[PDB]
């Protein structure tokens, strides 16, 4: 399927035959993944790191 | 190969975005391909696209680029153009680390903010304007013994995705005047003054 | 205010449940609420829309009613709530304190720590005057008097 | 990118879906526009053509 | 650092983002019944 | 939790953005780009010829 | 009769009345339109576009007619709610009268 | 306000900046008065937009604090309908004359 | 890591301070602070009178 | 040729390690000419940001 498929040479042709698409996407986008752990790189407090 | 360079458009369309060819010439730089760009330093205080005034857009085709061009984050302030006394002093700030692009925290997460801020640019009787002279405020420098701390304050958004980048720069003030051994002079001091007068 | 905001979509997009709807809350005073409240037996506005009445007797908020959405059912860090208020433990600090230079006692200090925050940028406002002079005055006859010659 | 589309592909098929229904809304909407139009003018019985 | 309060760290909420939509509407769909052709 | 201090709001969505080169001397890419969540109410934003 | 509500912008106040067919009957002249679909493709090609660069891009293609069958409507447009609901009626007016 | 994410860990910055700051015909100076650019601007039916930019990072232990203004542009002159005017319409221009 | 793409060098120190009280007016805490590591080489950083 | 590379197909990695190599040179005198030029100035003392 497209979705498992990467950059195919000759290409993919898909049919939809559904009456109705859902698309979720709020974990796809990997900066969100990178935020939900770190909105900002992890820093010591001044005192926890002497 | 892939730097992204700001050029002029051999017609003047986009000669608005760069600083006037009075105070800085533009110069010519070529790339590893036999074709040749002309550049020139972005005025301050300027909004563009970014990546279609580089030189990326004009090397081949004027319209190539799409959104598939992108820019890299880890991007950094090169260099700093002041008016010093009539003249332009290049500073290069490239390695400092104030100069580095950092992530937009509050709006788009693929916004990248510059935020320079400095009281180190150093102006003594060793400096040489863009040009090679060294005469006016430079010489006064020079014959006093005296060196000047500038402060400036250079920020800036840039669409990492869009292209489209904001400018702005604060208002540039000497934060110190230095005799040859290193200590603060008072700016009421005639040789001090006389130099400061003409940084208006 | 519901057709022309989007509203409808936002939380039928953001919950993750095709079938999701606001529900709307009836912000008052309690002068207000006394009326609002009536028969809450089936409290619907339109076909499908459907609110609930909160009062408060803060004299700030005398005299307003205000509609906001909510989230149905509400569930934890939930952003379709209207706002939301982020708080962190209180903490009461104990020490014997020399204030003033002077005068030693002990000061028992209570120190907030929290925020409200607003999400949905929909309100609709109302300035509800006037119950004395309608519910005790005449209305309809009094004004027929005043017709007389 | 080695990975295919997560969700996001199927965003592809909701914008053609909701480009159907406001096909339908302008299409009716301009049919009414002609619609008013020959009724305007005289038109009053069933003819092919108009 | 006298007061090291928190500036960094934070909670993070991810907002949930779910489009969907049928071939038709039930608006289009019962003006203009859809017919497979 | 008073470590965290606060709380941060991330909101991803999918955009609808017009197929545009950029310009020689643009100064803002005139990229007519919406939040695909409007076109429920205004699905203008979609149409292509 | 049977109602239908859309939240398109495109109807503002603008109720419209059209005849279809009690019962529907898959491809049938006498609903008022018809939607006509034949697929959405979806095709996936490391096009090069522009000789300089290349990019997968991911299309849908739609094909799909939308026709109308019967030429009757209604066209109401419907203002004044917030008059009629938010303002008095019926006793403001009597007030009007006062000499 | 921002955590400075070069420099020291206690500053805090604040980067605003926004092409959103609307003046209406309703709005006023802060003496109440709604003559000058905002009577000429109230009666020719339109709307103006500023693009404003203010920058400036806070030592949250020293107290040590330095603010910037940017150079600030008018960025949409919008009818009632949301049209954005051409500049050289001399409708708008006699505001943008003003606003020197 | 290909998904950090960059590293943040954290420099934790002492400083030697002043106890200066906040001036009406100043421009800024005239506290001439600087890193305790300086004490090794220029120990004069720390008398106290 | 639907074969593929042979071992040729790792000059790529050669080139880019030579570069990597000749890249930790350019760095190093770019970097000497900062301190020429800071420490010729008036820094005899640790601080952010020279």
């Amino acid at each position: 399927s497209i979705e498992d498929q990467g950059t195919t040479i000759h290409g993919d042709v898909e049919l939809v035959v559904e009456n109705e698409t859902s698309a979720d996407v709020s974990s796809v986008l990997a900066e969100v993944d990178q935020i939900e752990n770190n909105p900002v790189e992890e820093v010591l407090d001044a005192d926890d790191a002497v | 190969s892939i730097a992204l360079i700001p050029a002029l458009d051999p017609a003047g369309s986009n000669a608005d975005f760069f600083v006037d060819p009075a105070l800085v010439p533009p110069y010519t730089i070529k790339n590893e391909q036999n074709l040749t760009i002309t550049t020139a330093p972005l005025k301050a205080n300027v909004r563009l696209d970014l990546m279609g005034n580089s030189n990326a857009n004009l090397l081949i085709q004027r319209g190539m680029l799409e959104v598939s061009d992108t820019i890299d984050p880890a991007g950094r302030l090169k260099n700093l153009f002041v008016l010093l006394g009539g003249k332009v002093v290049k500073f290069k700030v490239d390695r400092l680390p104030r100069a580095v692009f950092q992530p937009d925290l509050v709006g788009d997460t693929r916004n990248a903010v510059i935020r320079f801020d400095s009281d180190d640019l150093v102006v003594s009787g060793d400096t040489t304007f863009i040009d090679g002279s060294a005469d006016g405020v430079i010489n006064d420098l020079k014959t006093a013994k005296l060196s000047l701390r500038l402060s400036v304050g250079f920020g800036g958004t840039i669409s990492l995705s869009k292209g489209d980048s904001k400018f702005g720069a604060t208002d540039t003030y000497v934060d110190k005047v230095l005799n040859e051994d290193g200590q603060v002079m008072d700016n009421a001091d005639p040789a001090v003054k006389a130099i400061l007068d003409q940084l208006t | 205010a519901h057709r022309d905001s989007n509203i409808e979509a936002a939380f039928r997009v953001i919950s993750g449940n095709q079938d999701e709807t606001p529900m709307y809350l009836f912000c008052s005073d309690k002068e207000i609420a006394n009326y609002l409240m009536t028969k809450g037996d089936d409290r619907t506005l339109g076909a499908y829309l459907k609110y609930d009445i909160v009062s408060t007797n803060n004299q700030l908020f005398d005299g307003k009613l205000v509609v906001i959405p909510t989230r149905a059912v509400q569930q934890e860090n939930d952003i379709l709530s209207w706002g939301q208020f982020f708080y962190v433990s209180t903490v009461i600090a104990d020490l014997p304190i020399t204030r003033g230079g002077h005068q030693v006692t002990r000061e028992i200090a209570a120190i907030p720590f929290n925020l409200h925050v607003n999400n949905i940028p929909f309100a609709l406002e109302f300035k509800i005057t006037g119950f004395q002079k309608v519910m005790g005055e005449t209305q309809f006859n009094g004004k027929l008097a005043d017709l007389k010659p | 990118t080695d990975e295919g589309p997560g969700e996001v592909v199927k965003a592809l098929t909701v914008n053609t879906n909701i480009r159907n229904s406001n096909n339908a809304v302008k299409r009716m909407l301009n049919y009414l526009a002609q619609l008013r139009e020959v009724v305007h003018n005289g038109y009053n019985r069933p003819k092919f053509g108009i | 650092n006298y007061n090291e309060k928190s500036q960094r760290d934070f909670r993070v909420v991810t907002i949930g983002y779910n489009l969907a939509a049928s071939r038709q509407d039930e608006f289009a769909e019962r003006i203009y019944p859809t017919t497979v052709i | 939790n008073p470590i965290e201090g606060g709380v941060v709001q991330v909101l991803p969505y999918i955009a609808v953005m017009k197929d545009v080169y950029h310009e020689v001397s643009g100064v803002k890419m005139d990229n007519e780009e919406v939040n695909m969540v409007e076109a429920y109410r205004d699905p203008s934003i979609l149409d292509d010829e």
